[PDB]
């Protein structure tokens, strides 16, 4: 019986944590380029203002 | 890994943020000293007018 | 001044910004924007109207745009996930505020079991022009393919219902 | 409470000040429909207790409440609820309860705006609209049966 | 130290041979220990545990999400606050420039449809925007390019110590 419940008990959410985080691993790289990009604007408007 | 990488985006986003409104306080205060600098040339353009 | 503001393309982009990054502000605005377009003298009617042929234009001229235009907010496609992925649903089912197409539909929709057709073509014309293409440029733009074609199939039994009136 | 008042309205409107021939008929059947409403011109059913403990058995405290309140029928109360409730994001940022509150106050501005547009419509000395001259007897019939009910 | 107190000295019951076995076997045993496991009820408690560790990943991936939704709408506003700044720069530079001009005079008295056509590309790369055996050579040219940059910083280094 315990048998049967083990077999019962089958598994598909950790198939989709793997793929959120692989998502999230791309979420964070595009914030990543996103705040790269505005450190140079930064740089740039700083460079105006002095 | 990922909370790694969100907590210094963080960092970047939150130093990009403060850099605008300081760059837009150095924009406040050149405006501020633009218009000293024209009462200035309107005393100077009284003179000449004299 | 939107709308001619939004004529400049290279401020849509940061603009899509400055109208997002604020969750209950943009939620706001396009409260606003679609309270408007549902707006149930003759110079305010006027304005009323130019103004909606204004916002449809902001629209159409952004869904020319690169992703994520403001467009892709204002008919409601999500742009947190991939856009295509994005489950427009109708007006607060689900607890889904009205978008911008349900009131568009809406507006072409009026009249369409009349057997004259949907009373829009008679009374406002150059509106009826703006809603059909911006249904165009919508089902035509790939990535909005799929969920525009599925929801406009199932839900509302759009295309059946309209051309069974033709021609205009 | 609000709908019915409000088709009241939109029918009139369309029967005597918009002279739309295709609702003439239904504003006949709008008239005969809510005589007694237009006759007892404001009163809301009164509460029912039954009604209380079957709301309160379903929005329960929310139905007592608004009973409290207006003095309704519990039941109707509990219409008015669900009425909001299916509202409810119509009203955002008010709960359904406040959204019930609203919509009473709607019905029974429809109702009077209704009444208005009926006593307008009537044949009168000061102004009278462009009606079909039957829509203006039947407006005109209704209210004359209605101000003998000492709608004053 | 700890790893071996416990791995050793063999746990509640499973007989020493497999024990050890099971221990040479493992696979990043620095990442994990072998833990005792008993048919089938034990099979139900280890998907237990992975259901609970998989709500706690999905909670701080979430976590994470919200760092980077927060850091995007913060970055979001910033870069919209640069381009103020930055013009208010250029009218601030139009001052400062008339400004000069001004103490130098008074004390110190006594092609366009090339611009069109250039719109009309860049709108065209707008609408735009809306082989294996190559790589094999351009991975070997950057990496000859990745080399050659070092010599040239080295050679900066080196005319900076010389000066």
């Amino acid at each position: 019986q315990v048998q049967e419940e083990i077999s019962r008990m089958s598994s598909k959410a950790m198939l989709k944590v793997q793929e959120d985080i692989k998502a999230l691993k791309q979420l964070l790289s595009v914030a990543s380029s996103g705040l790269q990009r505005n450190a140079l604007a930064i740089d740039k408007l700083k460079i105006e203002t002095a | 890994t990922l909370h790694r990488e969100m907590e210094k985006v963080k960092l970047d986003q939150k130093r990009l943020d403060q850099e605008l409104d300081f760059i837009l306080s150095q924009q406040k205060e050149l405006e501020d000293l633009l218009t000293p600098l024209e009462e200035s040339v309107k005393e100077q353009s009284g003179t000449i007018y004299l | 001044i939107l709308c001619s503001i939004s004529c400049n393309s290279k401020i849509q982009e940061k603009i899509v910004g400055d109208f997002t990054q604020d969750q209950n502000v943009s939620q706001k605005l396009m409260v606003g924007f679609v309270s408007c377009l549902d707006s149930e003298q003759v110079k305010q009617t006027n304005i009323r109207y130019m103004t909606k042929i204004h916002i449809l234009n902001l629209l159409i001229t952004s869904l020319e745009m690169k992703a994520p235009n403001l467009a892709m907010f204002l008919l409601g496609y999500e742009l947190k996930k991939p856009v295509s992925t994005t489950n427009l649903q109708d007006s607060g089912v689900l607890g889904c505020p009205r978008t911008c197409l349900h009131s568009i539909l809406d507006i072409l929709r009026k009249g369409t079991d009349v057997r004259a057709g949907p009373v829009a073509v008679w009374d406002t014309p150059h509106l009826a022009e703006l809603c059909y293409q911006v249904i165009y440029q919508l089902c035509a733009c790939a990535d909005t393919s799929g969920p525009t074609m599925r929801y406009l199939r199932t839900s509302q039994d759009f295309l059946f219902s309209q051309l069974q009136h033709l021609p205009f | 409470l609000w709908g019915p008042y409000r088709e009241i309205w939109q029918t009139v409107l369309s029967a005597l000040i918009k002279r739309q021939p295709e609702a003439v008929h239904s504003l006949d059947i709008v008239l005969k429909k809510y005589k007694p409403d237009f006759i007892s011109l404001f009163k809301n059913p009164p509460k029912s207790a039954q009604q209380h403990e079957r709301v309160q058995k379903a929005l329960i405290k929310e139905a007592f409440i608004l009973s409290d309140l207006y003095n309704i029928g519990e039941i109707a109360a509990v219409e008015l609820l669900l009425i909001g409730e299916q509202q409810q994001p119509t009203f955002h940022g008010l709960t359904r309860g406040l959204v019930a509150i609203l919509l009473y106050w709607d019905g029974k501005s429809c109702m009077a705006e209704s009444l208005l547009h009926l006593i307008q419509a009537r044949k009168g000395k000061t102004f009278t609209l462009d009606h079909s001259p039957e829509v203006v007897s039947m407006v005109t019939r209704f209210t004359d049966d209605l101000m003998e009910q000492g709608l004053t | 130290v700890q790893i071996k107190q416990l791995i050793q000295n063999p746990l509640s019951g499973v007989d020493p041979i497999i024990w050890e076995q099971a221990k040479v076997d493992n696979p990043d045993p620095e990442r994990l220990i072998p833990v005792p496991m008993i048919g089938f009820k034990e099979l139900l408690r280890r998907l237990e545990v992975q259901d609970q560790m998989t709500k706690q990943h999905q909670s701080r991936l979430d976590i994470i999400s919200e760092d980077i939704g927060e850091l995007q709408k913060n970055q979001t506003t910033t870069m919209a606050k640069i381009g103020q700044y930055k013009r208010k720069l250029m009218e601030l530079s139009h001052r400062v420039l008339q400004v000069l001009i001004k103490q130098e005079i008074q004390r110190k008295s006594g092609f366009k449809g090339r611009l069109n056509e250039l719109m009309s590309q860049i709108r065209m790369q707008n609408h735009f925007g809306a082989l294996r055996e190559i790589k094999q050579h351009l991975k070997q040219q950057q990496e000859g390019v990745s080399h050659l940059i070092s010599i040239i910083k080295d050679n900066h280094e080196d005319i900076k110590l010389i000066e």
